[PDB]
RNA sequence: CAUUGGUGAGCAGCGAAGGAUUUGGUGGAUUACUAGCUAAUAGCAAUCUAUUUCAAAGAAUUCAAACUUGGGGGAAUGCCUUGUUGAAUAUUCUUCAAGUGUAACCUCCUCUCAAAUCAGCGAUAUCAAACGUACCCCGUGAAACACCGGGGU
RNA sequence: UGACGGAGCCAGCGAGUCUAACCUUGGCCGAGAGGUCUUGGUAAAAACUCCGUCGGGGAACGAGGAAUUCCUAGUAAGCGCAAGUCAUCAGCUUGCGUUGAUUACGUCCCUGCCCUUUGUACACAC
RNA sequence: GUCGACGUACUUCAUAGGAUCAUUUCUAUAGGAAUCGUCACUCUUUGACUCUUCAAAAGAGCCACUGAAUCCAACUUGGUUGAU
């Protein structure tokens, strides 16, 4: 797991940099409720669940 | 605003269904009989119903035995042989220079029962009537069937040597 | 450069491990010369290939020093640096530069607040043979490494015996000039890849008649390095000492630089092994 | 959106993520106003791209800059250098291009430190 | 081997020196159509001046310099991924 | 406390009989403008036909012609090339033979990556629930510092 | 190049169910091994900035003689933190980061070392 | 010092009986089933075509006129005798 920081080739490219993000240390942070939908309630949703 | 990557369209070989080599594209555990102990074959009891080889009949003639009369004084019991259709078809197959065993082979007691196959070939026609039913006797003396049925349990396998006949996974030999 | 110099490394290995395959082939390739030469009979699984016959006939045309040391060994110079610990005692800064002069081109760099990292990489940068760094207990230099920078390899001396040659008298000042070498008692496999390691540190073809040699000797599992300088009299070749006497050891030997500390091992001092005294070279 | 620009600024091993964003003139280190910058002495080697292109060009702005690693002046290494790179960044992206050319035209006579990270890699001699 | 030069010399070993190939080989793009569908869009080049046609040969010698070009959009977008743009190169 | 994250309520401010986003279709550009048609020194453009023909001119390799073929090996039968047998009076046709002759035809190679995904497996982790330890409370009970259940921190 | 006491803020390597002491008085339980409690003794980030206060040695010794060696930039030097990697070191070793200069950077005059004394290589020039 | 001779020790060498597919009929065997000018419906498989998610990237660019959809502002209608 060392070997791989040696060529991590920083020019690599995935499609998914776009959903995942970094932490200000340098290691990213995955979400505690992980699915794509469970983001953030909308106020039109808060407003039924209140 | 024309995609990018376009290439000319051809045909697939490995996914296509028009060509002929890409046109092709409940588990079964026979039950071990009922009859059967762990080799011993607790059914089988006299009179036996015992298959016959061409070999049977060849090494027969050269060993001066009678089929019926000469299978009793192995057997010590009564036997009914009987030849298939497929055993049958072999000995008219062996020829002219065989032909004094295709008069003994039709004798009217040595039965024949019928057989549902595509084929002359009886060497594999004699192996599937045993395993599907296991009450049978067989009498070979080819070397290649002997191993194919002393891999079978509990089916006594009968051969010709010196003088008489020899049984030999009977547990009943005397 | 960075890029360029680790690709290179991936594809040695990739030739390297592409010869231990081949090397089979390699074997296979000699029976079928010396058949056609000299002799009838012909192997049972070299008979039933038709790959390797149809793979011979382009084949015949085929045919020592390290592969690391290949491209350079005898046309350019080397270029050393030896290079000290870390916050030197005053006597093996003395003895960092008696290393300075044992070997022709050779220069003092004093390390202090650098990182093997960035010694390194500003090393392979400007283009050096290899690296020499000492070390010592209370004075006494007890370690040193010669570690070839090419992704080349790395060898770790211990060494015991030493005197420094400020200890003595003020009898001069050394020839410098290109030293024969002398390797005695270097059987093993293993042995030799300390000769290939070592003889490249010095200026390649030295004059027949220059006056200082330089001994590698090798009895009892230390090598044993001395400096010498002769003078050949009417009968008797008469020779005295200067420089450091030596007894030395490897332990370990990576085939990355010194830098790496995750390459591949091709030796290490086993200590703890039943057999650990019994054999040489182990 | 938010118009912002990211510029680095790095010394010994201190780095310094300058966040530069339209806004109206404030300038914080570390959640701080740069008015409390530590060694004391070394507060005007920070004023010096506030003080060198002229303080007018800071009345829009906003410069979050947060700094970790270094010491206590090679921090201050990394402050100067990570405004002085987040000011002449954000006149290429958000304001006009001739601003930046007077930019770089004054922070290079001045001190050329502020933009390029003066880097002292070794030499073998 | 001196009979890799009639065995091994295959048309896939030549067409894998490809740019596109290469740029997946050396995990640029992720897969190797979308390689293609970023050296037509112009991303990437090799050393100073960017290469168009997707059926550029590299040599082995030449497989360490391509990179992405610079101030992409393409080039931006993996910059900020580890949180480290720096807009003064206006990456 | 910070958001350089999402939603959504308001205000200052900008504010001439409204504002913003997105998109279908056509036109004019995207190089430097001398008109359409035909049988074209002229005619049409409502049409060339009951002048549209004759005359003139016009026939080289005495029958040059794959500059175009993925690479090995073959080519029976073909085809090509040369040699020959036989007939019609040098060519045409016919018969057989031979060619490290072959862009027909057989055969092996021209695929199997110093690759990447998806699926299994599953770690550093995470959220919830139960269970465990201690601590007070409530029901059941006549009652047990309850050896009955439950709640809570 | 001070002495003390607060306050201020700054690192980088490091994470194997593994990381760690001795001696003693006394009680209780236990057949014993031992358990448990008791008791005393002996070992074992800094510089930096800011404020407050202050103005001979306990004989060898007040910054170290002649001589002598090393030393050219993130270098000399100052400072602490860390790990202990089959040799080597714990009376210490090797890492890591912080603050970080002066003086050369010329010349063969001296002391050494070395090279050459056919121009051979191909122009022109010497 | 190395290479023979002998002794010892291990490794290796031969398979056979059938059946089917292989020739633009026919693999050699008569012990084998296939010669038809098609009209519907159901079901399944594959391919385009338009949008499109993991998820972007790039726009053969600019103007003019006309048409549409969404979102507020406004107005009208219904709405606490109950809109969502
Ligand atoms: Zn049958």
């Amino acid at each position: 797991l060392r070997e791989k920081a040696k060529e991590r080739n920083p020019d690599e490219y995935y499609h998914a940099m776009h959903s995942r993000k970094t932490d200000a240390k340098g290691l990213l942070i995955s979400s505690r409720h992980g699915d794509e939908e469970d983001e953030s309630l909308s106020m039109d949703q808060v407003k039924l669940l209140k | 605003t024309r995609k990018f990557g376009l290439v000319k369209r051809t045909l697939n070989t490995k996914k296509d269904q028009r060509l002929k080599k890409n046109q092709e594209n409940t588990r079964n555990i026979p039950q071990v009989s009922s009859a059967l102990f762990f080799q011993y074959n607790q059914a089988i009891k006299p009179p036996y119903q015992v298959l016959i080889d061409t070999n049977f009949i060849n090494f027969s003639i050269q060993k001066k035995v009678d089929i019926v009369r000469g299978m009793m004084d192995c057997l010590l019991a009564k036997c009914n042989p009987l030849i298939t259709d497929c055993v049958m078809a072999e000995l008219e197959k062996l020829g002219p220079k065989y032909r004094i065993a295709l008069k003994l082979a039709r004798d009217p007691r040595i039965k024949r029962l019928s057989c549902s196959h595509k084929g002359t070939y009886a060497d594999d026609c004699l192996v599937h009537r045993v395993l599907q039913h296991k009450c049978y006797i067989v009498a070979t003396n080819d070397a290649g069937l002997k191993q194919r049925i002393r891999k079978i349990p509990g089916i006594p396998l009968m051969s010709v040597g010196g003088h008489a006949y020899v049984i030999e996974k009977l547990p009943d030999v005397f | 450069m960075l890029r360029r110099q680790a690709r290179e490394r991936r594809e040695y290995l990739y030739r390297k491990a592409q010869e231990l395959q081949d090397s089979q082939l390699q074997q296979k390739r000699q029976i079928i010369k010396q058949a056609l030469a000299q002799g009838k009979p012909l192997p049972k699984e070299l008979a039933e290939d038709e790959s390797l016959q149809k793979d011979f006939r382009y084949d015949q045309s085929l045919k020592q020093v390290d592969d690391e040391y290949a491209a350079t060994s005898g046309i350019m110079d080397p270029r050393i640096i030896v290079t000290t610990s870390r916050d030197p005692s005053t006597r093996l800064s003395q003895f960092a530069k008696e290393i300075k002069l044992l070997f022709p081109n050779a220069v003092r760099l004093n390390r202090g607040n650098y990182v093997m990292p960035n010694l390194v990489d500003a090393c392979k940068k400007s283009g050096t043979t290899d690296l020499v760094v000492l070390h010592e207990h209370r004075g006494v230099p007890t370690s040193l490494t010669i570690s070839h920078f090419p992704h080349g390899p790395t060898a770790q001396f211990s060494l015991h015996n030493v005197v420094m040659r400020h200890d003595i008298i003020n009898a001069g000042n050394q020839s410098e000039v290109n030293p024969h070498l002398i390797f005695d008692n270097f059987t093993t496999a293993l042995g030799k890849r300390v000769v290939c390691i070592l003889k490249h540190l010095f200026n390649a073809g030295p004059k027949k008649d220059s006056e200082r040699v330089i001994t590698f000797a090798n009895r009892g599992d230390f090598i044993s390095v001395r400096q010498h300088v002769y003078v050949r009299t009417r009968e008797g070749v008469e020779i005295a000492e200067v420089g450091p006497r030596f007894e030395m050891r490897l332990f370990e030997l990576r085939l990355g630089t010194l830098e790496n500390k995750d390459a591949d091992v091709e030796w290490q001092l086993r200590r703890f092994i039943r057999t650990a005294n019994k054999k040489d070279y182990l | 959106a938010v118009p912002s620009v990211q510029t680095f600024g790095k010394k010994k091993s201190a780095t310094a993520v300058a966040h530069v964003k339209a806004g109206k003139g404030l300038i914080k280190v570390n959640g701080s106003p740069i008015t409390l910058v530590e060694p004391e002495i070394l507060r005007f080697k920070v004023y010096e791209p506030l003080l060198l292109v002229g303080l007018d060009k800071f009345s829009n702005i906003d410069i979050r800059v947060r700094v970790t690693g270094g010491g206590h002046v090679s921090q201050v290494y990394a402050i100067r250098q990570a405004i002085a790179k987040g000011l002449v960044a954000y006149h290429q992206k958000y304001v006009d291009e001739q601003s930046k050319n007077e930019l770089k035209k004054a922070f290079t006579s001045y001190d050329r430190t502020l933009l390029i990270a003066d880097s002292r890699r070794p030499e073998p001699k | 081997k001196i009979s890799d030069l009639e065995n091994k010399v295959t048309v896939s070993a030549i067409c894998r020196r490809r740019l596109p190939v290469i740029m997946h080989r050396l995990k640029m793009a992720e897969t190797i159509q979308d390689a293609v569908k970023f050296i037509e869009q112009g991303h990437v080049r090799v050393g100073p001046n960017l290469i168009n046609d997707p059926a550029y040969l590299v040599t082995r010698n030449m497989e360490d310099y391509v990179t992405w070009v610079d101030n992409s959009k393409i080039k931006k977008t993996l910059l900020r991924y580890r949180n480290q743009i720096d807009d003064f190169d206006f990456s």
